[PDB]
This record gives structure tokens, C-alpha cells and sequence, in this order.
């Protein structure tokens, strides 16, 4: 293989060897003919021209090649970019060996994090600086079928070494709450309503900025609403400085912004009174003319009634749905009558971004999907300003900076979105790049997100493309495009990758190393097969139609036990909990001298008495 | 550290699966030892007949030839008391010092050659010995550059085993009925593509001494004028034939049952591994590694050979061992031929 | 290289984000501007990222946002734009009857200023509402503010002096805070006290005035220090001393580092800089101070993000005008992107001279040749491959098209924005924080803690080059390189006293110190 | 030799050797030893093999059933419909049909 043209950025070969093509040797290790992941090199007396191939066969005149020039080597430095003489006829073109691999894919950095092994050979790992994965941004791009899941959190975990990274912060945006089991107890976890071990999400609504409320509680008001909203508003915050007295806090500086608490349920229950009650005598709707607060229900006619009736009404009913309890019903942040809690957004915010471990999982799961745009917009602009106005001290994002994982963004991060969220990622993108805060894009449809948004991201995760959409709107926004790596984007197995940014030295398509067994996300969903096969048992409805109309999911109804409650437990892995019923002792007391935990259950206590889990 | 065997099997079949490389084969004793037609071997080795000739031969005037010999050198083995009783033989006055008559030693080596030249001759068994079915791989694959095979035995089971399965083979004797020996046809080396040809470095028992002009001939196996001799020109002719084959770039030979105890061989193929770059040898060691230190050495100073054993494997002049190689011994070689050749 | 058509014939930067643009930008700027060569420099830098400022020390002045020990502070007066930038950048563009509204009442204002300030050749003939006189804010905010919601004691008439105040909040025309009225009820019994009649449709746009005149973020707009206006419409300073210090500073380089500024005006406010130089040194192309006597060059960053082919921005307009008219009144340009396929193509296709560095992909390769005057087979296929700090010079201001390896830089002068960096914070040890103390910065909307010291005296010597202490407060200071000062809280005299006579200024730093005292950096 | 998985490793050169693929290596490709995949029909070549499809996932991930009137989609989700909810392997199937 000798090259015998240049043509300024693609030499083009024409090998004598007659028929070697057959994993040429040297040194007992075998090397392949120029294959479509295979690097060149090109020895012009000194100096080491070096390249990757392209394209084989017939696209380059059969003995032509499309070799693409990448890099070149000074006196015996190092690995660099940019050459000083491309290669002319007469000299034979050798190829990088496995040693010589290893010299390009070497650095001298030890912020730099071996991440994996090449496809190639499993012994080179792809030295990747972790500086930039957090600093700059990230892009997690593929089919679903190519194992993204896996890959990420191998990716995550491998960051959060407590040895390697001691100050690391990682925020996970899961919204199919598919990563419990994926880091147990390495991460908390935070839900709407949460069963034995993860904590409950809560959100202080009076900490958000009053538009935010507009969009979210009182619907999008406009017009006289909304004035009145903003003098209610601003009256409750100057009602909360006079009663209480907070540092920072007065009558002279109130801003509209203002995170104090102000009574929202004594709100509601004054734009009902002045609505609905009628007053005793006519001419005057003095309030002790009258012909709770915390309870929704409410008590000539009143003249101060207003024009946002169904507004209020949309908030009433917002108070007393279930799903609305981690909107207006956090635990210490429990707003009285008269605006007081037994605890502040400082431990709030030390909750959250102040564990004891490096990576924290917050899981939106059980959310409303009426709002959901909002809620991620207040959850960022949350984190982004609590770690910039307090960016001076050493607890801010600077000092600790922080990495923020967005999963299916393409619906709320589109061409047209015009949502509150965009607008915060916009925001962190353009500025966090000092405040050091960090994002991350995972999705399956890459062909959705808007082109600059993701143009903007430092390092991007290839996994298997097949449409061509996908591969066009990626290679629209990398930068560095080698067609021995932007071909070969539909045929990866399941769990490689392609890595490309500023993380990695040399484009790497390596292999994302196996998270350690017992630890593989997946979210637990139920088996089609093995819940049919059962045969059929007798139902019983009532409790459903009972459960329904009470709105509760708890029923009125390891191997422990309780004789005066003839109910035997058994407990399956992943922390799942069962209730059989209807179980005399004897039974359950010969289960546990049978065998050891196992076989009798399924045998006798799996399809006789009704179970509850 | 550790080798896997998978890549090299695969890298074996893929160098096995193309015809543009040439292909050559030692068959050294080892492989014959392999295959027993009762309980024991068939035809022991070298060990084996030294032990019975020892064994069927006062017996104290022969023993002192042995130690004797063994005063300046290690346990002989046939070919040492050969050479031992050839070099006495060339002195007319050389027996004086053994003090045994003047022909006791010429009879004793005439029954040392009776003795080996019948107990070598035995015929193969079935056809599942190896023998065939390397005959049938060698069918298997329309080669157009003939494959070559070197063997330091002295029967003649493979060229049985070839014609068994019709495929033709060459040994540089043409003739039916007294095979004169050519020397033009080998020097020229213009021959057909499908004809292949089989090299004896040993000698074989067919092959006879006509004496008066020193010719030697083959044909119907007689008593008494045997060529068996392993060293004692044939000889070189063996040898420049083997070593202008080793230089051809990009060649491939493999090896069974050798043992790497012939320095000459060792010598020849260390000085053609260092001559041709592209050349290329597969040592296929038998046993454990550590009973060839003369392998190690021939691994650390030449590069282009790889030396794989049952317990340990130095490639590229790196020492190391398996990751848990069955192909050592004759019987998985064939095997592994044939299931390539399916 | 020549150097006149490098200048009137304007010129271009292109190359990948790998290839050190910066540090080529920086050589180049530094020796077009050598003090020995060129005494009468003049350059402006509009740098976006601020990774210039840090290339040149004291070579050059630098107007930041926030200034923490010599830097000035960027201040553009909000009377010196023009009615359509202000209402583009305050109200967001309002196309109602409320734009008429505010166009008098700015006419009003300035007509009151003219009036009671005298200003030389302006009178009331010769006044539009272009022209650059200052006038109070918050007296148009709250008269307008007070005119909407304010009701009138008695009905019929909604006069000023009908105010229906009940009482007890009077209100502050400086200040945010709005007066109180009694709320509007004509029923018997009570008085009978109505609305104003005479309120627009501007409440909203009013609020959001209000919400920008109390955000911290707007300083430099709507809180000039020199450029305040107070109620009667009297300034401390004057334009002149703006453009002074803008554009006739004793330094040749002036750099604009715009970082701090938000992410949503940042366009129109490199429009209104633009097109206050243009005009500045348009109109005066007579006198010694003018373009023509001494020509000014531009250099823009991040070209591809306001040049776009489709972009409505108002700096495209500006960068148009320069592009086509500069080459009469003597002001040059100097486009710098990563992403040529971005910019416009006929703006591009006009830049006399190309720098191309190396380019990756194939779309700014395309467009890099299909915006090119004069190609050589042979030089323009090495595009891909060029080493790293070297250029392909192309255009007119050159003999032939070369390619050079541009001269690097003087030690301590490399260009490279202050990021913070994220092995160091990672890598340390978590400590406490102080959640109470950021919240009540939160909420507050300042970045300046109250346990400051204020003017500790701090004594010469990771690197340490200067040292300060207090026994009364016992707060260790200690100021770092690159203008970084930290305040470290209540540590002990016999810490730093054993570090001021350590063998060298660090290490036991970074040992005992670093990462046991809360700071604070100022 | 142990089945068939999405995702190249790696690529041809030139001057290699294509094949066509024989019944049995169909059979190799489509079959698999999975529980959950149930038989719906055919493949249009070769009636021997089974088409093998998931039913945990369809029913749970989504589904969807697009094509012209006169094609029949009607006979079609009739027999998707019965294989699905066959008495023998699914005793306890529940489908709401919104006719």
C-alpha cells in the first residue's frame, strides 16, 4: 500500500502486495488490509503522517482506497493535528499497530478517565479529560434498541467514583423512573409518593417567580385576574414582612419575586368570600354582613364579586387533588393560615443538592402531564439561581459545579417550543459556561431537537441510527466528520458507541464498558407472558369500585407472620412487598421448614388466596 | 499475560482458508506414534526402538559401545549408535580399541538394520486414521501453488494414505521398475499445478544403495541395503529445496510432532526465519513448554515463529499462557483440516 | 501584509474551535497596535465570552459588567438610544396606541429638559425625539403608572389634585414603590370616588418597566453612574466624556467584554454600540477626532450568531452599513466565527481578506471556497490538514496567496477566559454551607454578603502575590493571580503568621487553609 | 454460533465474497428461543417459517394498525385479536373493543 495522490484532504492508494489481504502480521500481532475503522500512517522521512480510512473499493478509482488525513506526529512528540507535508508517490504506506495505537490514544493528563475499551482491541481505553463532560455540555443520541440506557448509567457510575471523584454532583432527570435499580443505594431517590427507602418530592409554589404561578395556578390570567393577583400578591408579602421578620426581608424593598411565603389556601378562601356569601343589608357589603380557610369548602348579594370564578375554581379543585399534594401540600413547608412553616427553601435546597452522596435522582414519574413543561422550567431556574446568587461562596455551582441530565427532550426542547423550560436551558447555555454547571441530552428521536440547541453541546454519545433523518440531523451538528465513523452509525451492537467531542482526543468508537452485575436500569414493567399464563381465579370488584370511589390506593386490608391476622408475607427481590390472605399458620409455618424461601410458595400460596402487593 | 486461544484459531483458519499463500508440512515421529492400531502404538518412536534393540540386541561387550558413548554425550538413541558404529566402520583398524574381532561390529549394525527395516514396515489401518484424512484435505481446496511435506520417518505410511485418496505426489525419483534419481527435474522445478510433491529428509526403507557408483534407487523393499541413515548428495538436496521454499515471500509451514531436538533443522529454519522477513513458521509443541529450552530460544532471537503449547504460549517473543489448545497432539490437528475442509 | 486594504477593505477570521483562533486573533491585534510602529492606534473589540481581557494585562483598557479591582465598568446611558431601540429593548415593541402615548410623553420630557437645561444649537423647532437629550424614567413611570390606576376623590373630573389617597402611601418617584388610592365606590352612604378616566391599556408594559428599573441586572442601563438623571433632568456628566473614554483613551485597544450581559438584548445592544460609533465619527469626519483623520477598526466575535442569512436582529443592519461604507469615512471590520456556513453569504462575500485556518467539516470548507476571489489549486486542498496556529492569508491584501505561520505571542499574553475549572472544585473535599445565607441572598438579589471586611491593607511578596490580615476581625486575605481576591473568615493570628514567615508563599496554604475556612471571593 | 444480533462489529474490504442466504439461515435469522414470542403468521418467501412476535411488549409499549380499506385490515385485526386472547395460553386475556 503505497500512496500515489494528494489530493488536499484525501489520498488515494494503489497497493502492490498481490494478494496479502489476509490479517497481515508483524510481531505476533495481527493487523488487518486497510479496513473501514483502520488508521493509516504514511513515513515521510522523519516524521509519522498518519490517517483513517474512509471508504474501500471502486468509490476511490480494484486496488484505490479513500484514506482521510487527520494528524500527523512532530519530532517524536506526540499525537497532533495539523501536517507538514502530505505524502507523494514512492513511499509505502504502513498502518497503525496496536503499540502505536496506544501512543496516539496515550495522555500524559490524569484528569483524563479511561471510560472503556476500543472496538478494535479490548486492552486501549479511550482516555477521556472529565473536565469537559461536565464543563462544557453533553448529547446522548441513538435508537432505543442500541442500549442507552445502559450505556448512561455506566457512563454515570464510572463518574461517580468515590475515589476519583470526590466532589462530584450529578442531578438525573429520569421521567420513567427506570433508574432505582439502577443505582439503589449510590443515589436517592425523590417521587410524589415514595413506598420504603426513597424521599418525597416537594415544591414550595411561594418560592417561584409570579409568572410561573400565573402558568401554573391560576391558568394563564391576563387580564383584571391577573391585576388582582398581583395586588393579592403583593399585599400577602407585605402582610408576611410586617408579621414575621426575615434577614434581608422589609416593608421598603419588597420585589414581586420575593421567595416568602404568603398565604395561598386564606387566598383562596378571601376570592371565595368575596364571591359567594350575600350581604345582610343592601347599600353596603360590610363583612359583618354576612346573610374555612385551610378547608376548600367555603360558607343582597356581595358586591366585590369578581370575574375569575372558574379560575378559583380551577385552583380549588387543584387544592384537593391528589396529585397536587407534593404542588401545595409539602410537609414543612405547609403553608398555615397565616403564612408560617416549620421549615425554609435553605433546607429544602440542602436537601437536594447537599446529600451526603455524589449522585442524587430526582424522579418526576408521578407527575401531571397538564404542567409538566413548568415544573422542569421552575426545577432548573431553581437550581440555576440557587447556585449562582450564592456562586461567591464555596457552595456554589463554580466551587461544585453540577450535571443535569435531560431524557426525551425532544418535546419540550422542539423547533417551536415556546415553553418556560427552553427558555432556562437557553439561559444555563449561555451563561453557565462560567457558573459551571453542566447538561446533558438524552433522547431516541434525534430529528426533533432544534439544530442550535444541540450544535451547542461539547461531547455527543453515537449509539445505532438506522433512519437516515437522524443521521443527517446529527452530522448537521458535529463539527468533525470522518466518513470512516459518520458510516458506520446503523450497525452497532448493542452497547457500543460512538464518542466524539472535546472529551476525547481522537474520535473513539469504543465500547461502553458493562456496569457491574446488579446494577442495570431497568424499569420494572410487567410481564405480559407470565401475568397470562395464570389460570383463572374469581375476582372481586367491590373493593375496586370502594377503592375508586374513596380515591385511595391503600386497601382496608423475609418471611414474617401474624397468627391473629392469618396473613402470610413472602418478599421478592427489588424491595417488592406481598400480602397473602386467607393463609392458615400451619401453612405458612411448614413453608418455613420447607425447603428453605422458595418452591412451597409458588407451589400452594401463589394462586389459592387472594394477595395484594 | 494471557493469549486467547479463539483469535488464533480463527487467524489459523483464515491463513488455511486462502490458496495464495504456499503451504508446506513437517511430520516429524510424533505423529505416527499417535495412531495405534491395538492397545499400544503401531510404531513406537526413537525412545521405543533404541529400548528394544537394547532389549533384543556377551551383552556386556555391546553395553560398553553404549557407555561409551554416553561418556562424551547423553543417552543415544538409534540414530547416535548409528553414527557411532558408522564412524568405527569407516576405520579399518578402529575395533582394537572395543578389542571385538574385526566384523562382530558390522554384523551387529547389518542386525541392527534388519531389525529396525522390519519392525518400521507394518500396514495402515482403516480409514480413519489422520493420514487419510489430511490426503482428503489436501483434494479439498484447488491450491494453484502445490503444498509441500517434509517428513523425518522412515515407513511409508504417507504415501499409502495419499494414493488411497488418488492424489498425486512427487519424491524426485521417476521410474517404475529402478526410480533413477533426477536431479535436472528438481533443479528446474517447472511442474504442474495439481501436482504436488512429498520430500523424504530421512530417507525411507525403500529406498536402496546400487553401490558401484554410489547411486542410490528405490523400488520393492529388500534386506540389507536400506538408506534409514538420518545424517551419515540427497541430503542437500533436501535442504536447498527446503530452504529456498522458506525465503518465497509470504510463506506458511506448519509443524507436528517435532520436538526440536535436530539442531541442523533448528539451524536451517532459524537462518531462513532470519533471511526471509515474510517468512512465516508455526510450531505446533507437543507435552509441556518447558521441555523445549532450545524452542525459547529460537522464539526470543527469531520473531517471525509462534510456539503454542497446552499450558503456555509465547507469541511475538513474549512469553505467557493460556486464558482457560487440544491442536498440539496429530489426532485435533486432522480434525481441525477437516472440519475446514467442510 | 499590506495593512491599508487589511483595514478599508475589511477582513475574516474563519477556522474550527480546535485551531486557536484566539491566540492568531490576539498575535495579529498586537502587532497591527505596536506602540514603537504605530503610536496612534485605534481598535474596538467586541468580545462576547471575555477571553480576551486576559491576553492583554495593561496594554488595554477593558469595560466589564462588574468590577472587581481595575477594570471599568460598561455604562450606556438609556436617553442616548433612539425611540425605537429603547422601545424594542424596555417594552418589547408595543404597536397599540400605548407606542403614541409614550412617544409624546418622551417629548414632553425632553421638551421640559430643553426647557430648564440650556443646550446649544437645539431649540424647540429643531427637537425630535432622535435626539440625545438626557430625561428622567422614573417620572415618565410613575406618571404614567399613576395616571392608570390612581381613582379621583370626585367624580366627573379625574384631575391630579382629585388624588383618592386613603390614610398613607405616598410613594417615591427614585424609588419602585407606587402610591395607594381608595378604591373606586359611588354607592350612598360613603363618598361617591371614581377611576381615572384618562387610563391606557399600558399596565402591563408598565409592570414590566417597573420589574427592569428595580432588577439588579439592568445597572448599566437604567443606573449609569455619571449618567444618572434626576427628577429635574440634570446629569453629572455629559456624552462627551462617553465617547472620550470610549473611543480617545490613551490606550490604542479598547475591549467591550459583554459575558455579564442577558442572553435576550444582547443583539440589540451591540446594534445601539454600533450604530453610536458609526454615527459618532459619521457626523464628525471633518475634525482631527473623525474616522477619516484616524480610522477605527472593528473586530466582532461569534459572528454566525447575529449574521445569520434569515437573522431580524438590529446588528445585521449596522454590520451591512459598515461592511458598504466604510471604505469612505474610514471604519474597518474584522469578522471572527467558528461556523462560516452561518454567516450570510453576501455579507461574507464582501470581506477583502480571508484568514482561513483549518476547517473539519465539508459545509464551511463549501462555503469558504465559494466566497473566495483568488484560488490555488494547490494550497486549497490543504485546508483540512493545516497545523495549528497557522494560517492561508487570501485576498487583496496580499501579493499571492500564502501560507504563513503566524508570529506567537509574548510570554504572559495568551488569550484564555477565567472558566472555572472542574477537576479542582470536583476533586476537593465537601464541606458545610450556609443555606440560610444564600437564601436570604436569593431573595435579597445581591452578591455581596454582609460579613465583607471593607478595607483590609494587604502587604507585596495557586500562586500567592499579595497577602492581607486584621487582628480585629481576624479575616485572612489572600490575593491570587489573574485579579482573583479571597476573604477567608475567622482564622486564627497564628495560622498566618506562621505563613508569613513560611519558606515560601503557598503549599502549607493549600495544605492547612485552603479548604477549612468559608470565604468569599470579591 | 450463538445467534443473531442487531449491530455490526466489523466492516467488509474489497475483494470479499457475498452469498446468498438458504432456507435454513432464514430459519437461523427469524427464529429464536424466547417464550414470549408467539406465531402470527408466515414469512412471504417461505411459508415454513414462523413470524415470531412479541406480545408483552406490543400490548404494552403501543400499537397500531394503518393500511387501505381494500386490503382487508379488518380479517386482519380479527386474527390478531383471536391469537392474542386464545383461551388454551391466555385464559386470563381482557381486550375492550371500541367497535
Amino acid at each position: 500500500g503505497t500512496v500515489q495522490d494528494v489530493n488536499g484532504a484525501n489520498i488515494r492508494v494503489v497497493l502492490d502486495i498481490n494478494t496479502i489481504s489476509s490479517l497481515k502480521f508483524v510481531d505476533g500481532q495481527g493487523y488487518r488490509i486497510g479496513q473501514i475503522g483502520s488508521f493509516v500512517r504514511i513515513p515521510i522521512g522523519y516524521i509519522n503522517l498518519f490517517g483513517i480510512v474512509s471508504q474501500v473499493g471502486a468509490g476511490a478509482v480494484h486496488r484505490w482506497i479513500s484514506v482521510q488525513l487527520v494528524g500527523e506526529e512532530g519530532i517524536k512528540k506526540e499525537f497532533e493535528r495539523g501536517v507538514s507535508q502530505y505524502p507523494t508517490i514512492g513511499d509505502k504506506v504502513h498502518i497503525v499497530t496496536e503499540p502505536d495505537l496506544k501512543k496516539i490514544y496515550g495522555t500524559q493528563n490524569k484528569k483524563y478517565i479511561s471510560l472503556g475499551n476500543i472496538a478494535s482491541v479490548d486492552s486501549i481505553p479511550a482516555l477521556v479529560n472529565i473536565d469537559t463532560l461536565v464543563t462544557r455540555h453533553s448529547a446522548v443520541l441513538g435508537s432505543t434498541g442500541s442500549g442507552k440506557s445502559t450505556t448512561v448509567t455506566s457512563i454515570l457510575q464510572r463518574i461517580s467514583d468515590m475515589s476519583q471523584f470526590p466532589s462530584a454532583r450529578i442531578i438525573v432527570f429520569d421521567i420513567h423512573g427506570e433508574y432505582a435499580a439502577a443505582f439503589k443505594g449510590k443515589a436517592k431517590v425523590y417521587k410524589v409518593t415514595p413506598s420504603n427507602n426513597e424521599l418525597k418530592l416537594s415544591i414550595p409554589y411561594w418560592a417561584l417567580t409570579c409568572d410561573e404561578f400565573l402558568s401554573v395556578a391560576f391558568g394563564g390570567l391576563e387580564g383584571s385576574g391577573r391585576n388582582a393577583l398581583i395586588d393579592k400578591i403583593y399585599e400577602l408579602k407585605l402582610q408576611t414582612l410586617k408579621r414575621q421578620e426575615y434577614e434581608g426581608i422589609n416593608e421598603d424593598s419588597l420585589t414581586v419575586d420575593t421567595p416568602i411565603p404568603f398565604s395561598i389556601h386564606k387566598l383562596w378562601f378571601d376570592l371565595y368570600r368575596a364571591e359567594i356569601s350575600t350581604h345582610y343589608v343592601q347599600g353596603s357589603h360590610s363583612e359583618e354582613n354576612e346573610a374555612d380557610s385551610l378547608k376548600v369548602v367555603p360558607p343582597y348579594l356581595s358586591n366585590r364579586g369578581k370575574n375569575i370564578r372558574k379560575p378559583l375554581e380551577g385552583l380549588a379543585s387543584l387544592l384537593k387533588d391528589p396529585r397536587y399534594e407534593f404542588l401545595f401540600n409539602a410537609d414543612d413547608w405547609s403553608v398555615n393560615l397565616d403564612g408560617k412553616t416549620n421549615k425554609d427553601l435553605d433546607a429544602l435546597l440542602e436537601t437536594w443538592v447537599g446529600s451526603e452522596e455524589s449522585i442524587s435522582i430526582f424522579d418526576l414519574s408521578g407527575m401531571p402531564s397538564s404542567i409538566l413543561d413548568t415544573l422542569i422550567g421552575i426545577l432548573i431556574r431553581i437550581l440555576y439561581d440557587s447556585l449562582f446568587w450564592s456562586r461567591n461562596q464555596p457552595e456554589g455551582g463554580r466551587e461544585r459545579p453540577l450535571l443535569v441530565v435531560l431524557e426525551e427532550a425532544h418535546t419540550y426542547l422542539g423547533k417551536d417550543s415556546r415553553g418556560i423550560a427552553i427558555d432556562g436551558v437557553r439561559k444555563i447555555v449561555k451563561e453557565g459556561r462560567k457558573y459551571g454547571i453542566g447538561m446533558m441530552l438524552v433522547s431516541q428521536r434525534p430529528s426533533e431537537i432544534d439544530s442550535t440547541i444541540l450544535s451547542q453541546c461539547g461531547t455527543l454519545f453515537a449509539l445505532r441510527m438506522n433512519n437516515s433523518s437522524d443521521r443527517n440531523h446529527v452530522l448537521g451538528a458535529v463539527s468533525d466528520s470522518f466518513e470512516g465513523l459518520m458510516g458506520m452509525l446503523p450497525t452497532l451492537r448493542t452497547g457500543e458507541a460512538i464518542i466524539i467531542g472535546e472529551s476525547v482526543r481522537l474520535p473513539m468508537r469504543t465500547i461502553i464498558s458493562p456496569p457491574p452485575f446488579g446494577r442495570r436500569p431497568d424499569s420494572l414493567d410487567p410481564d405480559v407472558t407470565a401475568k397470562w399464563s395464570n389460570n383463572r381465579v374469581q375476582g372481586d370488584y367491590k373493593e375496586v369500585l370502594t377503592l375508586w370511589r374513596q380515591k385511595k390506593v391503600r386497601s382496608q386490608r423475609s418471611i414474617g407472620y401474624e397468627a391473629d391476622s392469618m396473613t402470610l408475607e413472602i418478599e421478592f427481590n427489588h424491595g417488592l412487598v406481598y400480602q397473602y390472605y386467607d393463609v392458615p399458620e400451619t401453612l405458612h409455618t411448614e413453608l418455613l421448614a420447607a425447603e428453605s424461601h422458595g418452591k412451597f410458595f409458588n407451589s400452594q400460596i401463589k394462586n389459592n388466596y387472594r394477595f395484594s402487593r | 499475560s494471557y493469549y486467547d486461544t479463539t483469535q488464533q484459531l480463527s487467524l489459523l483458519k483464515h491463513v488455511l482458508s486462502e490458496d495464495k499463500r504456499p503451504i508446506a508440512f513437517i511430520i516429524a515421529a510424533g505423529c505416527p506414534v499417535s495412531i495405534r492400531h491395538n492397545d499400544a502404538p503401531l510404531i513406537p518412536d526413537v525412545a521405543g526402538l533404541t529400548r528394544k534393540i537394547s532389549d533384543s540386541f556377551p551383552d556386556s561387550l555391546l553395553m560398553k559401545i553404549i557407555q561409551n558413548l554416553k561418556t562424551t554425550i547423553p543417552n543415544p538413541t538409534i540414530e547416535d549408535i548409528l553414527s557411532y558404529i558408522r564412524l568405527l566402520q569407516q576405520i579399518p583398524m578402529s575395533g582394537k580399541i572395543h578389542d571385538v574381532e574385526n566384523s562382530v561390529i558390522n554384523a551387529l549394525e547389518e542386525s541392527i538394520c534388519e531389525l529396525i527395516e522390519e519392525e518400521v514396515n507394518v500396514d495402515l489401518p482403516g480409514n480413519a486414521t489422520p493420514y487419510h484424512k489430511i490426503a482428503a484435505w489436501i483434494n479439498s481446496i484447488n491450491r494453484e501453488h502445490q503444498v509441500e511435506i517434509f517428513t523425518t520417518n522412515y515407513d511409508l505410511l504417507m504415501e499409502q494414505a495419499l494414493e488411497e485418496l488418488n492424489v498425486p505426489y512427487f519424491d524426485g525419483f521417476v521410474g517404475s521398475k529402478r526410480a533413477f534419481f533426477d536431479i535436472r527435474t528438481i533443479e528446474e522445478n517447472k511442474l504442474p499445478s495439481r501436482w504436488s510433491k512429498l520430500w523424504k529428509l530421512h530417507g525411507s526403507i525403500n529406498w536402496q544403495l546400487d553401490k558401484q557408483t554410489q547411486t542410490i534407487w528405490r523400488g520393492t523393499p529388500s534386506k540389507g541395503c536400506s538408506l534409514i541413515h538420518p545424517s551419515h548428495m540427497p541430503y542437500l538436496v533436501m535442504m536447498d529445496q527446503l530452504k529456498l521454499f522458506l525465503n518465497q515471500p509470504s510463506a506458511i509451514l506448519i509443524t507436528c510432532g517435532y520436538s526440536y531436538k535436530d539442531q541442523h533443522i533448528n539451524e536451517v529454519l532459524s537462518q531462513g526465519l532470519q533471511t526471509n522477513p515474510n517468512a512465516l513458521i508455526y510450531g505446533l509443541q507437543y507435552d509441556v513448554l518447558e521441555n523445549y529450552q532450545e524452542a525459547k530460544d529460537m522464539a526470543l532471537k527469531r520473531s517471525n515463529l509462534i510456539l503454542l503449547a497446552k499450558d503456555r504460549a509465547i507469541i511475538g517473543k513474549k512469553e505467557g499462557e493460556w486464558k482457560p489448545f487440544k491442536l498440539g497432539d496429530f489426532q485435533h490437528l486432522a480434525s481441525f483440516l477437516e472440519e475446514i475442509s467442510q
